[PDB]
């Protein structure tokens, strides 16, 4: 199990910037991800979700009607566009992985995130 | 388990001859979880013996049933009419379940292939599209054929489609025609044709025909 | 928009020391929450999952229990290898909310 | 005693299809219904099963990311949709299941259906052409070209003499359209005798022809 | 009135156990106020076979026993005497001459998680149909066929478990309920649960 991260960009003054965590090692059509951001040294924020077949989205209240989620299947692969970036949206992002807590043969989803990235030093400036 | 093994591929003798099926397959596998089905053709399959030696209610007695860690068989004691047929196996105590390749047992008869039949045009292939051309094997109950290469001036071996029926239900044969058209109402150089088949005796019956230009 | 509260913010203790690191929550989540910790400049790897339960890997040393309001998460032995940040999350619904953050140090 | 399925279809490349079987005769709430394939000529596969109580499946390693099985406790009956069809999912579905009869289970799968086939490709439809053979006391037959929807019967005169007929199986042609053909005999001991004529009929298309041979 | 019953110890609980494994309490020598449990609340349903919910506060019995547990929204018409489904046959059934109470509200703020809670089974695969307030805790695989099932799941083996999937999305008939059934017992022995 491995995920990398790429994307980051040097001065983002309103530009869109799309970043991509790909997966490595198992199963990836069976599994629910997750992005999430840390400030330049504050805590640890969260920022986006996907479901595991894709049909449910969920966003943050910082990040609704600017930044939006993707996945694709084939290339075991999923993205994050993001629009119209403000100066204060500097952060480090990492691709990350749902816990699914498996009772009596059914999965359950949203529990928590085990597996994470090495993280993008995206920055914003002028 | 995860892939078997069936052994022989075809069967064939007269009525009342016992025959051994054999299904010997990978690793290991339960028994009381390994089964065998019957389909004739244009049917769905039944279920035979469904614990490698509990049989089913429906077949009659002269089904028997043996199985062990990797030899399993399946014996009937005798060849009556109206039990030729493909039999498979299964093991589904095991996933990913799996089925064997399937054995089609024959009737043994006499061969009678009395030449390949050719009368290649109508009227109209240049008066239409594509220009076809058949030809028509009759009454061989082994499942040996051949067309060679060149055929007629245009080699072109690899229009050449055959189709055969199912055996006769009392005078037990089969029957093979082979169609190789090329191109359409443009020939100019490819126009007739002389199809060459050998069969079990005679050897080969040559066809003639006539140009057609 | 469920609020946690983490206590206390700045910590230390060294070799054979047990410490206590209490997480506080505005509703009731019962028995879902998870524990975390990054060192000073890597990801942050899952300790303790369900409240209860913990992750396979993780050594027997770390333990944590509640239910409802209060949580807790208690070191046995502070051996030279914890100094790092710890942060609570909440399952319960979303957007999913991460506590403030505990820096432990080496007496 | 009984699996009833849906009936025929012909899809076409990229789309998905639902397939229905539905059980009468037996306690459908403690069993289990597994899918299998088979084209023309070829072996059994296996796709996977589901059970009718929990609802867990088990699929193939090949069809796991193409296949979902559904459950639908009432009214009895089970499904199955495949996704991105290819031109080698031309073949016939079945469902089979044991006999439940209270809490005990038979020990194998007995109840099977009666198939589904399903036939995925370009073009629409098109009646086939006939063309007259003829002799060189020897054979001879009809012919026919040209028809995608497959199903066809050929007869004979109307349905006199029941000689050594031969209606071979039709072939995929190169462009996707099918062709049989059909031939007798003529044992008589002459060419000059019975007034026998070919037939042919294409069911979903309004099409008849009474194509006559001889010389 | 000096003593009093301690009912918020069974109704404002935080952990309030599952169907298949419900919790008992035996309650006596007390003095037990039932004007605080019909006459308030929020509870949806309210239904008291044999003894009728008014005059309860007169009659006083031996002990009395509360069962607690959670079920489905569309599931607490098979809690009554009689019935048949599969809650009344594998889980919990209840005998025909019943004197009691059966109270439930419905709890979707506190058992719905988004995803599904993983907590709150309820037995599937038995094979007799139980008996009048009677528990069964086995998890052992149900061996369906004639062929015995060593451990392992499989064909005709199953696990005799199912979970309840619980979301804020579900619709008024699958959101989980609470409920608790009173059971009063007078048994040849001097009272005491007497009201005030
Ligand atoms: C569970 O706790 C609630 C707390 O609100 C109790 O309800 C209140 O009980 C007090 C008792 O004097 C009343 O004054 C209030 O009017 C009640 N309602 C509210 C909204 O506060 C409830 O009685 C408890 N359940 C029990 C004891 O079974």
């Amino acid at each position: 199990v491995q995920l990398v991260e790429s994307g980051g960009g040097v001065v983002q003054p309103g530009r869109s910037l799309r970043l991509s965590c790909a997966a490595s090692g198992f199963t990836f059509s069976s599994y629910a991800f997750h992005w999430v951001r840390q400030a330049p040294g504050k805590g640890l924020e969260w920022v986006a979700v996907i479901s595991y077949d894709g049909s449910n989205q969920y966003y943050a209240d910082s990040v609704k009607g600017r930044f939006t989620i993707s996945r694709d299947n084939s290339k075991n692969t999923l993205y994050l566009q993001m629009n119209s970036l403000r100066a204060d949206d500097t952060a480090v992002y990492y691709c990350a992985r749902d816990l699914a807590i498996a009772v009596a043969g059914t999965w359950h989803y949203y529990n928590g995130m085990d597996v994470w990235g090495q993280g993008t030093t995206v920055t914003v400036s002028s | 388990e995860i892939v078997l093994t069936q052994s022989p591929g075809t069967l064939s003798l007269s009525p009342g001859e016992r025959a051994t099926l054999s299904c010997r397959a990978s690793q290991s596998v339960s028994s009381s979880y390994l089964a065998w089905y019957q389909q004739k053709p244009g049917q769905a399959p039944r279920l035979l013996i469904y614990g490698a030696s509990s049989r089913a209610t429906g077949f009659p007695d002269r089904f028997s049933g043996s199985g062990s860690g990797t030899d399993f068989t399946l014996t009937i004691s005798r060849l009556e009419p109206e039990d030729f047929a493909v039999y498979y196996c299964q093991q589904y105590g095991n996933s990913p379940w799996t089925f064997g390749q399937g054995t089609k047992v024959e009737i043994r008869r006499t061969v009678a292939a009395p030449s390949v039949f050719i009368f290649p045009p109508s009227d109209e292939q240049l008066k239409s599209g594509t220009a076809s051309v058949v030809c028509l094997l009759n009454n061989f109950y082994p499942r040996e054929a051949k067309v060679q290469w060149k055929v007629d001036n245009a080699l072109q071996s690899g229009n050449s489609q055959e189709s055969v029926t199912e055996q006769d239900s009392k005078d037990s044969t089969y029957s093979l025609s082979s169609t190789l058209t090329l191109s359409k109402a443009d020939y100019e150089k490819h126009k007739v044709y002389a199809c060459e088949v050998t069969h079990q005796g005679l050897s080969s019956p040559v066809t003639k025909s006539f140009n057609r230009g | 928009d469920i609020q946690m509260t983490q206590s206390p913010s700045s910590v230390s203790a060294s070799v054979g020391d047990r410490v206590i690191i209490t997480c506080r929550a505005s509703q009731g989540i019962s028995s879902w929450l998870a524990w975390y910790q990054q060192k000073p400049g890597k990801a942050p790897k899952v300790l303790i999952y369900d409240a209860s339960s913990l992750q396979s890997g993780v050594p027997s040393r770390f333990s944590g229990s509640g239910y409802g309001t209060d949580f807790t998460l208690t070191i046995s032995s502070l051996q030279p290898e914890d100094s790092a940040t710890y942060y609570c999350q909440q399952a319960k619904s979303f957007p999913i909310t991460f506590g403030q953050g505990t820096r432990l140090e080496i007496k | 005693m009984q699996l009833v399925q849906s009936g025929p279809e012909v899809k076409k490349p990229g789309t998905s299809v639902k397939v229905s079987c539905k059980a009468s005769g037996f306690t459908f709430t403690s069993s289990a219904v597994q899918w299998v394939r088979q084209a023309r000529g070829q072996r059994l596969e296996w796709i996977g099963w589901i059970v009718v109580g929990s609802g867990n499946t088990n699929y193939a390693q090949k069809f796991q990311e193409r296949v979902t099985i559904t459950r639908d406790m009432s009214t009895s009956t089970a499904y199955m949709e495949l996704s991105s069809l290819r031109s080698e999912d031309t073949a016939v579905y079945y469902c089979a299941a044991p006999y439940c009869s209270g809490g005990s289970c038979f020990d194998g799968f007995d109840i099977w259906g009666q198939g589904t086939m399903v036939t995925v490709s370009s073009a629409s439809t098109k009646g086939p052409s006939v063309f007259p053979l003829a002799p060189s006391t020897a054979a001879l037959g009809c012919l026919v070209k040209d028809y995608f929807p497959e199903p066809v019967t050929v007869s004979w005169n109307s349905g006199a003499l029941t000689s050594g007929v031969h209606t071979f199986p039709a072939v995929l042609q190169s462009s996707g359209l099918y062709s049989l053909s059909s031939v007798v005999t003529v044992p008589s001991s002459s060419l000059g005798t019975q007034t026998y004529i070919c037939n042919v009929n294409h069911k979903p298309s309004n099409t008849k022809v009474d194509k006559k041979v001889e010389p | 009135i000096t003593n009093l019953c301690p009912f918020g110890e069974v109704f404002n609980a935080t952990r309030f156990a599952s169907v298949y494994a419900w919790n008992r309490k035996r309650i006596s020598n007390c003095v037990a106020d039932y004007s605080v449990l019909y006459n308030s609340a929020s509870f949806s349903t309210f239904k008291c076979y044999g003894v009728s919910p008014t005059k309860l506060n007169d009659l006083c019995f031996t002990n009395v026993y509360a069962d607690s547990f959670v079920i489905r929204g569309d599931e607490v018409r098979q809690i009554a005497p009689g019935q048949t489904g599969k809650i009344a046959d594998y889980n919990y059934k209840l005998p025909d001459d019943f004197t009691g109470c059966v109270i439930a509200w419905n709890s979707n703020n506190l058992d719905s998680k988004v995803g599904g809670n993983y907590n709150y089974l309820y037995r599937l695969f038995r094979k007799s149909n139980l008996k009048p307030f009677e528990r069964d805790i086995s998890t052992e695989i149900y061996q369906a066929g004639s062929t015995p099932c060593n451990g392992v799941e499989g064909f005709n083996c199953y696990f005799p478990l199912q979970s309840y999937g619980f979301q804020p999305t579900n619709g008024v008939g699958y959101q989980p309920y609470r409920v608790v059934v009173l059971s009063f017992e007078l048994l040849h022995a001097p009272a005491t649960v007497c009201g005030p």
